[PDB]
């Protein structure tokens, strides 16, 4: 089984103990590890922080102390957009030009391979026809990669990709039986379900739906974001279901109503380390006094508020939970954003280093 | 957004 772990190269910005560089990752934690993100320029892969030339150095020689380790490189991301992706796969020649720089680029840098972080084909500003193009995207990274392979001889590039739960996003852009067949393995983002965007409270990854739930908000649940990527066509062993070191956060509209779906008001309070209004890491969460954790019974997560604060989170039961769901699945194993959001220098938590995490490595191993 | 989005 697979473990694949997203390391994030902002994450190096952060205050004091949450502060996190490639030193600070656990080489044997993850079989997986990817890089977010990189960027692109002129249709050609490209760097996103000014160090990046250098972390790149210190993140793939984590497979000096860990030979079996692969590291992936991933393009994209939310602030990245979708029209560098759109203008990209418009044409044949710029498909090319960014399939070749890819290579060269990953190559160049120790990387085993390529995770496609587009939000979204289809979505966010980019045109339908990204649906297909998407497809041709992968089919022409995974032709130039079992060339380059044949070519010269080294163990072929991988692909991946980063894609979402929602029914309405996996419509818009994915034709998911073919790319399928293309890609090594898919990081279902089995997360980010319920969100400040939403005017009332739910939880960032809840496994099931609330009994009370029907219509497409039955839908907005673990469970049904697998069962939709299997029945359209994904292997089993290709499926990797993500799992949140993080959660979202909510400002009630009265300390008198906490419940899973309570008006709110709007993102909760930002957290003293991650500073983005409507999410938390773990770490800022675990610890939390005074406050009230509940678990939603039918959606095996909790949640936890204080005055008007809410935040629907996971825990190491949650962890535990959904990977005997995924080992039930009979899925290829479990994908988790991010590194830095766990609590990975056991700074906080009282539950040593990387307790999320950690708990995925033992349930899966 | 806030995350992986």
């Amino acid at each position: 089984a697979k473990l694949v772990c997203y390391f994030t190269n902002w994450a190096q910005y952060r205050q004091g103990e949450a502060r996190f560089l490639p030193k600070d990752l656990d080489p044997s934690l993850c079989t997986h590890l990817i890089y977010a993100f990189a960027g692109m320029t002129n249709h050609q892969l490209s760097t996103t922080e000014w160090n990046d030339e250098t972390l790149y150095q210190e993140f793939n020689g984590l497979k000096k102390m860990n030979p079996k380790l692969k590291t992936l490189l991933a393009i994209g991301g939310w602030n990245f957009g979708t029209q560098k992706f759109t203008d990209m796969v418009a044409t044949a020649n710029n498909r090319q030009t960014f399939v070749n720089s890819a290579i060269r680029f990953l190559r160049k840098y120790s990387f085993d391979g390529l995770d496609l972080d587009w939000e979204y084909p289809g979505s966010q500003g980019s045109p339908a026809v990204d649906k297909e193009r998407f497809t041709t995207l992968v089919q022409d990274l995974a032709n130039a990669f079992q060339q380059e392979a044949q070519t010269s001889g080294k163990e072929r590039l991988l692909l991946s990709a980063a894609v979402p739960a929602g029914q309405t996003y996996v419509d818009a852009g994915y034709e998911v039986d073919k790319i399928a067949q293309n890609l090594d393995f898919v990081n279902l983002m089995a997360y980010d379900f319920h969100g400040s965007w939403e005017k009332v409270t739910g939880h960032n990854s809840p496994l099931y739906k609330r009994q009370e739930e029907s219509g497409a908000a039955a839908s907005l649940n673990v469970d049904a974001a697998v069962q939709q990527w299997l029945q359209k066509g994904t292997p089993a062993s290709k499926l990797i279901l993500g799992m949140p070191t993080y959660g979202r956060s909510f400002t009630l509209a009265s300390s008198s109503d906490t419940r899973v779906g309570a008006p709110a008001t709007g993102s909760g309070t930002p957290g003293p380390f991650t500073k983005e209004g409507g999410m938390l890491a773990y770490y800022e969460v675990c610890s939390w006094k005074g406050a009230t954790k509940q678990r939603i019974q039918d959606q095996k997560v909790p949640y936890i508020f204080r005055d008007n604060q809410w935040v629907g989170f996971d825990d190491v039961e949650s962890f535990k939970t959904k990977v005997s769901y995924l080992k039930q699945k009979g899925l290829g194993g479990a994908m988790v954003w991010a590194l830095d959001l766990d609590d990975f220098a056991g700074f906080s938590c009282n539950q040593g280093r990387y307790p999320l995490i950690q708990t995925l490595r033992q349930e899966l191993s | 957004r806030x995350s992986h989005x």
